[PDB]
């Protein structure tokens, strides 16, 4: 292959899934899984019948606390939800053997529909999905009760909200993973903004699944900025096999040493597996006996110690069951390395840096929020390259209910929705079967 | 008699309002006017502070004035002043109206009260409600309540600077500090306020006025973050709160994200722009911030006053000078409010809906809205074909087709209770009337006309949106005058047919419901009259820093 | 075969719009105008001149095949690559014989190579200046001319919508004609834009309003009411309805969206 | 297939391609030139060399009139082209076989990048391959010259422009046919940013081919937009196959029957070549013997009529040679056609209705400009769904020289960058051959 690394994928069970695995084996440009999970992400779209009907019955149209009063309208939407289902599917799909896939869920409250590959194939952006969806759930509706022209443009706006005077789908009964690119904080972003409460949400609150489903999707989201190419990619491809997907089992085997422990004995556990390891050797000792410490292998130093991090998460996010504590995590799981060896510390400060103003904004008055809402394209939490919001997503899964902006809160359906999606709920066990799917093709 | 003669006999006093030959070239030019006497001079007094650059003279380009230079009729109002007055950058009132709308911005407490009891153990009641009020308005116009060493806010300059909490549950509206509460029983007609209260149920919210001179020197987008760091504030020091703990960032989320309602939504880039700016501004949200609705039961002069808020609004501020600049469109809007001749027009039209239909009396169809759009198009029409002083009055073909359309569309609202049948019939309206005359508006006045009967009962994309949420932004409507103020009016005409409190958002009519405001909601024709008579005070001056 | 039908209407009105706009139609000479005297009033050049290029002859152009560019006859004026120019109407309300949709229409149903913009205002016609010498000299002449109610202007064009002065002219704030008292012609002293002529050009009689009246493309109540042509308000509300229903989609579409839902 | 319309399919130059093809054998849903050619699109990126090394010999960096004094980079780069973009293949790439292209243009001034499919594939949005490209750019120069770290961040600079202080490469190097999506105006708008004096450059300035590339790339977005689904995607598949293909000869033989006609010479041959085909038919014979029709096939009358749109704009622009005319054709076309029967104009309305816009802001004081800056995600010409820019595209074709914004001003490179990809510049005659590649799959 390109690059020599090999590592042993291991489950979040802690048991071994791949041995011996070529780390491009887990690339997001190579790993089959990956490539399913990102194109059903983007294809995938959750129809609200419940909220339209609702929205349609008292005119509550375009958003929070509209009302337009006399343009109601009142139709049995819910119990026809297989009818109108049949008509979205022969709306979206491009032809009978095409991968178009329509699932009613919650006694037909809500839909979702993943559209086929082949219009995103000649589509520009992923906005198509919700698009094409909202068209055929507008004349699926339309036809179903032979709504008459008068009202029909309430249906319209029921299913899509306040658009296009606003720039995007404001009060709309549907939703995606991932808002509209006008939205986007950079560009090339769209994968990283989804908000941790529903990471935690689509993984069903398991940890390490959730921190995994982080990791691959900010990963690579940086394959898509650009900035895991060239010089930089392996420390990318690194950081997503050892941070996200518990290569060599690293990750678990800090978290079940310090399971009684601190930040402090979690970065002692870590300095110390990476002198074994020869990823990091004394430079310099100093008067007092300090050993200042420099990388033998930079991306692989930044693999380790990003590892590290999300232990050191668990075990103090964990011991508190209290996410609010992640932030502060982050930062000083940093610092302390730092001065602890004199190496830089996860993302050379970048993973730091996104801690101090994420700790700043979930406990000032200036914005942001608790610890659940914050994403990669989220102004506070962009600025660390996929190293830091895998934390976030770990901490929420750990939280036993101290938040008011809680999973239940923000992500009360994202669960039912998208958590029956195998890659999606529980992605560490099949991009491992990927991984092991190409190994002998790198 | 026809509303609209009244004016025209004082606007062409010693001629035939029937007679369409006059005299010409013969008034002196500029010379004849106030105004234009006034602006000449002030021209030559600056002379010195520009040392040398040249400025505004008379004598370059257009010869103004070789016709007779009108005066005009605020309608509803008994005062006649000359076009200049009503520019927007030379009234006051306008310029208040806009900013009194772009510094509002109306929070939900219900979050907070829960983040208080739920995560901090800290109970709210209507004292501690009452005692956070306080505190709010202390902190909303700048002053300090945690830190030491703070410097604050000049008091003098911010006393437009408040904060008041209206809720639907009567019984915590009977509890609340009246110095503080907007009380939907008071200020609504019985019938309006239980209909604003079934829709907002046990829920409290507070309005947030932040002061003008802040949206004079920022922008929209600066007032939900103003109201929200001092609603932050305002919690920890009234509650006694931590001051910086992880809680506090829950109040922060809801007061700008979760729990706010602003007055505008962003634009795309191309006309970039933040929240709470013009463009931003749906129909019905602005029929639903002017105050006309509620004490009026006239659903014409509901709808007129609407009309006119809203021309200053979208076509002299907006399209006028956000979206263009300069001497700007103040003609294209006052046609729409002023000489009473939109109020014959949508007389009429009411009144041919009331014989025929009856008001409310329809469901929509397309033969209710050829029927009447047809009539009142052939009306309006009419008018100006018998009066050549009124069609030299508003001699701008723009100008005619914005009105008759409007009175064509609410009159088709007022029948048949559907905004889009209103649309439908303002587009009808515009096809009947460039077949008739053989011209329209100005150059690209049509294009939202052309695509509008296609697009007014379209459920497509970009095409589809019910009436009373389309707005400027909506991308048929993005561009041109003469629209924008009418379909406002035309979002309003339903509603008001019907007698609702609201057309869109009972929380945005609420929050306008106060006497405090500094323009008159209650009738934008009346407050805009007092700024082109130039005595309207508005608020934001610095004359107490700056030279005597 | 197919007979042009132009446009809907049972009046007279709609009659001479349909005139107007018919090719074979011969529009009648009411004055003549000079060579000089047109292309003095124009304003963009002087008699004798060079006409003046933007581009090179088309024939150095044309470098690829194009064959559907080479299905299009280029009108002279192109052939040279000559610059474009305008000429610009206003026209009265109070029946001037001609108006401004009825010009764009008559235009583009009668010249080639025409780039013509519709106002309340004023009407214009921009086009390769050769050609548009021989098009305006049939503006000027012609029975869609009149010298009291179409005043040529192309700039501070009001006065459509304005009443008639005492000589029942249409006011001009820059007077680029005037009423000869003399001899009751109006006389052009200033050209389009308002430069003055150093030689007027007199444009002759204004029409009598009876001849208006006969002749006029507006509807007014005074004259023939557009509530009166029922038969024009017809096919206005079914091109509405018709647009109405297309853009809605639904039923008109009714047949593809079965064969789209598989019905 | 779905839909019973066949049609034959004509070349620009007015001769059969193929006989009797389903209409669907030309959907952007299965053609696969069309496939191709969006591909292409959302795929290539424009490299400067030559712009990045003067902008470095000047420090004329971020944008129009910048320079910064003392940060000048002097470095041979265009003398280097070969082994610059040898590496910049290295980089891009994502494996040996895979579809990434690089070709050196203008005697290496120029690069055309093409991203590979793969990493299209796991991108959320077409941004990836301006990121990935100028990723590589920068990388490619530092190693070529080892340019110290100190003057690194110019050369990234150069190549991306003011990005991230601008939210897109304000005053950049590289350049996409794209451009960002937090730029659209609307919603799947995408593929619509391509302004007309760019098609024409494509093309080379030949008219059909140029109408049809636009037509092409507007109704594709259409579906992309989702006003192509379900009861309105017939309407914009016989609108593609008519006006932008020339289904039938019907554009090239209106036209040409036309030569020495005008724009109501060409509606009247529409209406009878409608009349004919049995698409139109009188609906009421009025008083004064007025015939008001009515459509028989309302999908179809549009179509025929967008087709004589095209037509007659290439008959009265191309009389005078001169673009500026397009925007009133359109308009009085549309207005000539409907009071001639009684009918629904081009896109029922809206086609006219751009065009009162159109010609407004070109030519007003108030924006807009020359037609050849316009395109469908412009405020102005967005509004009809796919039927008028393909006549904006045709006019600039025939424009001989009288715009100051001409094809040479705006798009000056764009024909030697692009136009040598077949299916951009020639996009009849390959629709048509990828349409009989699948016609009896079917
Ligand atoms: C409530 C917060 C948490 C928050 O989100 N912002 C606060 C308060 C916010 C308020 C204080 C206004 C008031 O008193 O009503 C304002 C003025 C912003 C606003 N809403 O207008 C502000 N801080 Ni603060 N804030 C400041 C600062 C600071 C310094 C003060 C340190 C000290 O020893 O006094 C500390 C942070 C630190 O320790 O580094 C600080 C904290 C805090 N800052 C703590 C309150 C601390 C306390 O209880 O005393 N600010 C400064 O370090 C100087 C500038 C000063 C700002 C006002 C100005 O610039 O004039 C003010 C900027
Ligand atoms: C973080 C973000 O707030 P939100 O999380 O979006 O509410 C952003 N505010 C800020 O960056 C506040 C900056 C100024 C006050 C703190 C200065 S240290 C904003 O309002 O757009
Ligand atoms: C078209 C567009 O201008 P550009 O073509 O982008 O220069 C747009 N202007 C407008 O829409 C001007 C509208 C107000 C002036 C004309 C009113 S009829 C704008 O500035 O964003
Ligand atoms: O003359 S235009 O119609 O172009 C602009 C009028 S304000």
């Amino acid at each position: 292959p390109m690059y020599e690394d090999r590592v042993d994928l291991y489950g979040a069970d802690g048991k071994l899934l791949e041995e011996d695995v070529p780390l491009e084996a887990v690339s997001p440009l190579k790993n089959p899984t990956i490539a399913n999970l990102v194109s059903d992400v983007k294809r995938s779209v959750a129809v609200n019948l419940a909220g339209i009907e609702g929205s349609l019955r008292k005119a509550a149209l375009g958003g929070k606390s509209n009302f337009i009063p006399g343009r109601e309208v009142d139709l049995p939407i819910v119990e026809n939800a297989e009818a109108i289902a049949e008509k979205i599917k022969k709306l979206v799909q491009t032809s009978e053997d095409d991968d178009t896939n329509i699932r009613l869920i919650n006694n037909g409250q809500q839909i979702l529909v993943q559209v086929p590959t082949t219009r995103m194939g000649v589509a520009a952006d992923y906005t198509v999905s919700a698009l094409v969806t909202g068209a055929a759930v507008v004349q699926a509706i339309i036809d179903e009760f032979d709504v008459d022209m008068f009202d029909a443009n309430a249906v319209k706006t029921a299913v899509m909200g306040r658009y296009p005077q606003t720039v995007d789908f404001t009060g709309a009964n549907l939703s995606t993973l991932l808002g509209p690119p006008v939205l986007l904080e950079g560009l090339g972003y769209g994968l990283r903004n989804i908000m941790a409460n529903h990471v935690v949400a689509i993984t069903r609150k398991n940890t390490l699944n959730a921190s995994a489903l982080s990791s691959i999707l900010e990963q690579t989201a940086m394959f898509e900025t650009g900035d895991a190419v060239g010089a930089f990619e392996r420390m990318h491809l690194l950081g997503l096999a050892y941070q996200g997907l518990n290569a060599n089992n690293l990750l678990f085997d800090l978290v079940k040493e310090n399971g009684k422990g601190t930040v402090g004995t979690v970065i002692a556990s870590l300095v110390e597996r990476a002198i074994e390891d020869r990823v990091i050797k004394v430079a310099k000792e100093m008067t007092s006996g300090y050993k200042m410490y420099e990388p033998a292998d930079w991306a692989l130093w930044n693999a380790y110690a990003a590892t590290g991090l999300l232990a050191a998460t668990i075990v103090n996010v964990g011991a508190a069951r209290a996410a609010q504590g992640v932030a502060s995590t982050v930062l000083y799981y940093n610092d302390i390395l730092e001065y602890e060896t004199g190496l830089p510390g996860v993302d050379f400060g970048r993973a730091m840096g996104t801690a101090v103003g994420f700790s700043f904004f979930s406990h000032s008055i200036y914005g942001g929020g608790g610890p659940g809402i914050f994403h990669g394209n989220h102004v506070v939490t962009r600025h660390s390259k996929g190293f830091a919001l895998p934390c976030v997503a770990a901490a929420m899964c750990l939280d036993a209910g101290t938040q008011m902006f809680s999973v239940e809160k923000t992500s009360g359906l994202i669960g039912s929705v998208y958590s029956e999606i195998d890659y999606f709920r529980e992605p560490i066990v099949n991009v491992a079967k990927g991984a092991a799917e190409i190994k002998d093709q790198l | 008699k026809k509303l609209f003669l009244k004016a025209l006999k004082k606007k062409f006093e010693g001629e035939d309002p029937e007679e369409k030959s006059t005299n010409f070239y013969c008034f002196g030019g500029w010379e004849q006017s106030e105004r234009k006497r006034e602006f000449t001079e002030y021209a030559k007094k600056a002379a010195e502070k520009r040392g040398g650059i040249p400025f505004y003279n008379p004598d370059i380009g257009v010869p103004l004035g070789q016709r007779k230079l009108m005066a005009y009729r605020v309608s509803g109002t008994d005062a006649y002043v000359e076009g200049d007055d009503l520019h927007f950058v030379n009234n006051a009132a306008i310029q208040q109206m806009v900013d009194d709308i772009k510094r509002t911005v109306i929070v939900g407490m219900d979050t907070a009260h829960a983040v208080l009891e739920k995560r901090l153990g800290v109970e709210v009641t209507p004292e501690t409600i009452n005692e956070y009020m306080e505190v709010i308005n202390h902190a909303l116009p700048g002053g300090a309540v945690v830190q030491e060493h703070m410097v604050e806010v000049h008091p003098g300059i911010v006393e437009d600077c408040y904060a008041k909490v209206f809720t639907g549950d009567d019984n915590l509206a009977d509890e609340l500090d009246k110095r503080i509460l907007i009380d939907i029983n008071k200020e609504f007609p019985e019938e309006q306020a239980e209909q604003l209260k079934s829709y907002i149920g046990n829920r409290t919210y507070q309005v947030n006025r932040v002061p003008t001179i802040v949206v004079r020197a920022c922008d929209g987008g600066t007032v939900s973050r103003w109201s929200a760091m001092q609603i932050g504030m305002s919690f920890i020091s009234a509650y006694k709160l931590c001051a910086g703990e992880a809680a506090i960032a829950d109040f922060s989320f809801a007061a700008k994200h979760a729990d706010v309602i602003e007055m505008g939504t962003i634009m795309p880039a191309r006309r970039a722009r933040g929240p709470n700016e013009p463009g931003g501004v749906a129909f019905g949200t602005f029929a639903d911030i002017v105050q006309a609705s509620r004490v009026s039961d006239d659903p014409a002069n509901v709808s007129l006053e609407v009309i006119a808020g809203a021309a200053a609004l979208y076509d002299q501020v907006w399209l006028g000078s956000y979206m263009s600049g300069g001497v700007g469109f103040t003609q294209y809007a006052t046609a729409a409010y002023t000489d009473d001749i939109l109020d014959d027009f949508l007389y009429y039209g009411m009144e041919y809906v009331e014989d025929k239909f009856g008001i409310c009396g329809s469901e929509p169809t397309m033969d209710v809205v050829r029927d009447i759009s047809t009539e009142v198009t052939l009306y309006s029409l009419e008018q100006y074909e018998e009066y050549p002083t009124l069609l030299e009055d508003h001699f701008g073909g723009s100008q005619r087709a914005a009105v008759a359309a409007a009175a064509a569309g609410c009159s088709t609202a007022f029948a048949t209770g559907n905004s889009n049948a209103g649309v439908n019939g303002w587009y009808l309206s515009q096809i009947l009337h460039k077949e008739a005359h053989s011209r329209l508006g100005f150059y690209g006045y049509d294009l939202q006309d052309q695509c509008g009967a296609s697009n007014s009962l379209s459920i497509r994309s970009d095409e589809g949106l019910i009436h009373e949420l389309r707005g400027p932004n909506y991308p048929n409507y993005a561009m041109n005058v003469g629209h924008q103020p009418e379909y406002a009016g035309i979002a309003q005409a339903p509603h008001a047919a019907r007698g609702d409190a609201f057309c869109t958002n009972p929380l945005i009519k609420v929050a306008f419901a106060d006497k405090d405001l500094s323009f008159d909601f209650t009738s934008p024709r009346k407050s805009i009259a007092k700024g082109a008579l130039r005595e309207f005070i508005p608020e934001g001056e610095r004359d107490l820093i700056i030279p005597a | 075969s197919y007979k042009a039908q132009y446009t809907p209407g049972e009046t007279r009105i709609a009659e001479n719009r349909r005139k107007h706009m018919n090719p074979d139609y011969e529009l009648r000479k009411l004055r003549e105008i000079s060579d000089e005297d047109l292309v003095k009033v124009l304003g963009h050049r002087n008699p004798g001149e060079s006409y003046k290029s933007v581009h090179p002859p088309l024939d150095e152009m044309d470098f690829e095949e194009d064959i559907v560019r080479d299905l299009v006859e280029p009108i002279q004026g192109a052939k040279e690559g000559v610059r474009v120019r305008y000429i610009q109407f206003a026209d009265s309300m109070y029946n001037a014989p001609a108006q401004p949709y009825d010009r764009a229409r008559t235009y583009m149903w009668r010249y080639r190579g025409v780039d013509t913009g519709t106002l309340s205002g004023r009407q214009v016609i921009e086009m390769r200046e050769l050609d548009l010498e021989g098009v305006s000299k049939e503006l000027v002449e012609t029975e869609l001319f009149d010298p009291a109610t179409t005043g040529i202007r192309g700039a501070t064009v009001h006065g459509h919508s304005l009443r008639l002065d005492e000589n029942g002219l249409m006011f001009d704030a820059l007077q680029r004609y005037v009423f000869d008292e003399e001899t009751g012609h109006v006389v052009y002293v200033k050209e389009q834009v308002g430069r003055p002529l150093d030689e007027p050009v007199d444009m002759g009689q204004p029409l009598d309003e009876e001849e208006l009246r006969k002749i006029t493309t507006i509807y007014r109540k005074d004259n023939i009411a557009m509530r009166d042509d029922k038969e024009a308000i017809e096919v206005v509300e079914n091109i509405h309805t018709g647009r109405t229903m297309g853009g809605f989609g639904m039923d008109v579409f009714k047949e593809d969206l079965r064969k789209r839902l598989g019905d």
